[PDB]
Parts: structure tokens; sequence; C-alpha cells
């Protein structure tokens, strides 16, 4: 027996992710030849 | 350490293990001694992102794989997949990123293989 008393997923509100998010968009060029 | 290194997740210091001797290959990372956890499966987890080699941030984040053709239907015939879940966390070591980067470039190959 345990359920969750407190959690709220939405709850930490944060526009890092979205900044942070663009230096973490496709940051590797060893793509391609191949698979 | 091929599989092991020390990664700030939650933007809280900590620790990352991997656990490529288990089937699904999944990363577990828990904090630096804080009594924290947190664990990633390739299972809900199909991508990886990392930053250049010229960089030094060290760090990558992982896609909660999407089903932009895989999604399930529920009545109204659109049938899409709920929005996608991805984490992100940063590395504090050259070797760290590198030995789990080419481990979950060879997991996510895999996983990536398969569909």
């Amino acid at each position: 027996g345990f359920t969750p008393h407190d959690s709220a997923p939405y709850g930490a509100l944060d526009m890092a992710d979205f900044e942070f998010e663009q230096m973490f968009t496709d940051a590797l060029g060893i793509d391609e030849y191949g698979g | 350490p091929s599989h092991s290194g020390a990664a700030i997740f939650e933007k809280v210091s900590g620790i990352i293990a991997i656990n490529e001797d288990v089937s699904p290959a999944e990363l577990t990372w828990r904090s630096t001694d804080g009594d924290k956890v947190h664990t990633v499966v390739l299972s809900t987890i199909d991508k990886l992102q990392a930053t250049p080699a010229s960089s030094e941030k060290m760090m990558l984040r992982l896609i909660g794989k999407v089903d932009e053709s895989k999604k399930r239907k529920d009545n109204e015939g659109n049938e899409v997949v709920p929005k996608p879940q991805r984490h992100m966390f940063s590395f504090n070591n050259r070797t760290v990123m590198d030995n789990i980067k080419m481990t979950l470039q060879q997991i996510i190959s895999r996983y990536k293989d398969a569909d």
C-alpha cells in the first residue's frame, strides 16, 4: 500500500528548458552516411 | 567507468550509473548524497541529445520517444499520442559524457534499429 499524497509535475515551471533545449537541439554533426 | 559517470540531474549535483547489463538497458542516476534517485529506460526514451566536442558544457538530454507515426486511436479517429516527456542533465567530466554517450549511442541505436 502506497498512494501519492503530494505530486505536481506542473508545479516547477521554468523557461530555461526552452533556451536550454535550443542549445540542446541536434548538437551533433555525425549524421548521414549509413545509419 | 565506460557505463558510469558523474552528472548533475534536476539541477542537483549527483552521479549516473548505466545498466547495460540488463535486457531493457537503462540509465540510473542518484544525487551525490541526497537520498535522491532518478532512473530512465529506453522503453520510454528512444533518443539522446548531447553537446558538441568543441563545447565545454558537457551535457545531454534524453527524449521520451514520440509516436509521430505510432500514435494510438481513441474514438475521434485522429489517433494521437500524448505530449512526449524528455529529461535533461549536465555532466562534470570529459570521459563521463563520452563513456555514457558512447553507451547510450549504442543502446539508442539498438532500440532505434528495432523500430
